[PDB]
């Protein structure tokens, strides 16, 4: 039984900072890579962050880079998205999934391919308003 | 299923037929209970892939050779394995007809056939070209605004590559390499011969040559394909040579240190390509530890190299412990990955040898070899070749896994298809190499792992003449008593839990 648990989404203000995590279970997290997605109301789902389990590299999109930060928790399994500088483009439902490669969304052949992840949690609102 | 049809064209074994509406291939793959072992068997004799199974036995008596898996001892994960989309694999696959492509794409990358998951793309020309060209021929324009990428790409390489992509098992990664720069960037003004970028890193030339890599990069995603890694060129000793008679950019240690650091890291960590990983040398292992040492020791560069690119031609049968290991020792979390592997020959000796049993050894132990001192990865050269081990436009030609007939729209998978078939197929991506120790010296080449889901894997060579009575211990589970029949090669799989 794989199953994926996000939390940590709620309401900030432009500028400020949110942990979101993924907790997995069924799997330990030297087994799948890890992604985390969004989907912005209006807009088609897309990457966050990945982290591979085969050597702990980490993968970001563009709008990520540099105020996002993946990691996990080796002790309990748990995969965390540090968001800071958060803007109201950032108001999205974010997603975890496992993924049957290694970050395959940036790195495998087809551009931005999300047909290797066979595992999604249901999601947890993010909401950035003044 | 389908079998192996057999044909023998003068060597020691057979190639396999296929063509149009033929090709052997396999069932979707079945894991037996555990306390059974699955084997696959390929022989000189002639048995191709072939699978039996047996009961893991509770215990053993005799002497003979023991194997005993280690599996708390723990080594690299493997990246996957693969082969080059070159102009000259390009043109063979698409000189069959529609259906014996299918089946020789399938062949490769499918369940049905050996699952393939890494290929190598050159950027515009090599050897294995038809025509000599770069992506920027257009003189003077260190703005790049007349790159483009030509039939080769858009219609041969690019299609190819997507057809794979639809019929993969796994998931697919590209790595890229450049032979030469446009001439006018040269200090040569030509595309072979002895000459690198003008002028020193950090000026006009090299940061435009740094900014073809990213507009090849741009124009591969506008045709939705994207890179796992780029290589910084391929075989950078190749230009320092005078003479040198294809295309080729020379760079000493020292000058793909600082055009890594002063252009090529930063551009490419500028632009939106910044996830694409950066891999160094590309080239033969006797040049190791000197290349890694001199880049990976100045932080500068080594912050954006993500691992080391290392090429086998003519030296599959040399040591590794002074190259491959030592490297790994001092630079344990830069990843060691086989990027070009071919079998190549004496200028007197012939190019393709049909059904060759040796080569395909020599793929196998070069494979194992690479394996057991922390390579991650293997991949093959030219996809796919004519009988003259072509087409090449400077006549270099080689050995390929699979060899085409246009004649009779038909092709041949040669032993090094198989010998490669017994490592691609079995060991997918995030596989852990484990410890396998002997009970006594032996003449056998072997290796085990585990794969992702727990389960299994050993390879075993047999390059000898002689039946080599074996059995092969893992402690979860009991005995596997086998036989290594003389020139052979098995791959063995079993659940642990
Ligand atoms: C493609 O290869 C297959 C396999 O060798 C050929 O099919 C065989 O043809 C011979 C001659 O008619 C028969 O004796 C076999 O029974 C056939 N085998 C099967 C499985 O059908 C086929 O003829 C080849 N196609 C062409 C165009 O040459
Ligand atoms: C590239 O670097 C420039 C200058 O440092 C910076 O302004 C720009 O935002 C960077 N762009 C990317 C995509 O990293
Ligand atoms: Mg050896
Ligand atoms: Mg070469």
């Amino acid at each position: 039984q794989v199953q994926l648990v996000e939390s940590g989404g709620g309401l900030v203000q432009p500028g400020g900072s949110l942990r979101l995590s993924c907790a997995a279970s069924g799997f330990t997290l030297d087994y799948y890579a890890i992604g985390w997605f969004r989907q912005a109301p209006g807009k088609e789902r897309e990457g966050v962050s990945c982290i591979s389990s085969s050597d702990g590299s980490t993968y970001y999109a563009d709008s990520a880079k540099g105020r996002f930060t993946i990691s996990r928790d080796n002790a309990k399994n748990t995969v965390y998205l540090q968001m800071n500088s958060l803007k109201p483009e950032d108001t999205a439902v974010y997603y975890c999934a496992t993924d049957r490669g290694q970050c395959t969304y940036y790195s495998s052949g087809y551009y931005r391919d999300l047909r290797w992840y066979d595992y999604w949690g249901q999601g947890t609102q993010v909401t950035v308003s003044s | 299923a389908r079998p192996c049809i057999p044909k023998s064209f003068g060597y020691s074994s057979v190639v396999c037929v296929c063509n149009a509406t033929y090709c052997d291939s396999f069932d979707p793959p079945t894991f037996p209970a555990l306390g059974t072992f699955s084997r696959y068997e390929s022989t000189r004799s002639g048995r191709r892939m072939e699978l039996s199974m047996g009961p893991i036995q509770a215990n053993h008596t005799g002497t003979g050779l023991l194997l005993t898996l280690q599996p708390e001892q723990k080594f690299q994960k493997v990246k996957g394995f693969g082969g080059a989309m070159t102009d000259a694999a390009a043109l063979n696959i698409l000189a069959l007809s529609p259906p014996a492509q299918n089946l020789l794409l399938k062949s490769y990358f499918s369940e049905e056939g050996i699952g393939y998951n890494i290929i190598r793309v050159p950027m515009a020309s090599c050897d294995f070209s038809i025509r000599t060209y770069t992506y920027a021929d257009t003189p003077d324009d260190f703005q790049l605004h007349n790159f483009s990428l030509p039939e080769e790409d858009t219609k041969l390489k690019i299609p190819l590559i997507h057809r794979a992509l639809q019929l993969a098992q796994r998931p697919v990664s590209l790595l890229a390499s450049p032979w030469t720069s446009p001439t006018w960037l040269k200090t040569n003004g030509a595309v072979n011969g002895k000459g690198s970028l003008k002028g020193q890193p950090g000026d006009i030339y090299h940061q435009t040559w740094a900014r073809y890599f990213v507009k090849f990069l741009d124009a591969y995603a506008e045709h939705k394909l994207q890179f796992w890694a780029v290589t910084a060129e391929n075989e950078p000793s190749a230009g320092l040579l005078s003479g040198y008679p294809f295309q080729c950019l020379g760079f000493t240690p020292e000058h793909q240190r600082d055009f890594i650091a002063r252009d090529l890291g930063p551009t490419l960590a500028n632009s939106t390509h910044h996830n694409v990983r950066l891999l160094m040398l590309d080239d033969q292992r006797l040049l190791l530890p000197h290349w890694a040492k001199v880049v990976l020791t100045d932080p500068e560069a080594a912050k954006y190299v993500h691992g080391i690119a290392v090429h086998w031609y003519l030296d599959f049968l040399a040591p590794a412990k002074a190259t491959l290991g030592e490297t790994h020792r001092l630079f344990p979390n830069t990843m060691l990955f086989a990027s070009e592997a071919c079998v190549g020959s004496k200028f007197w000796e012939q190019s393709v040898r049909l059904g060759s049993w040796d080569r395909g050894m020599q793929y196998s132990h070069s494979i194992i070899t690479n394996l057991l001192y922390h390579v991650v990865g293997w991949t093959d050269w030219n996809l796919a070749l004519n009988p003259e081990g072509g087409p090449n436009w400077v006549r270099n030609f080689v050995d390929s896994p699979i060899i085409v007939d246009i004649t009779k729209d038909t092709f041949y998978k040669q032993p090094m298809f198989y010998h490669l078939g017994h490592f691609s197929k079995f060991i997918p991506e995030g596989s852990q190499r484990v410890g396998l120790v002997a009970s006594q010296k032996n003449d056998l080449d072997a290796v085990a792992l585990m794969h992702p889901d727990g389960s299994a894997v050993v390879v075993v060579l047999n390059r000898s003449s002689k039946d080599v009575p074996l059995t092969i211990k893992d402690p979860a589970v009991g005995f596997l008593e086998t036989i290594s029949p003389g020139y052979s090669i098995h791959t063995y799989l079993w659940h642990r839990q």
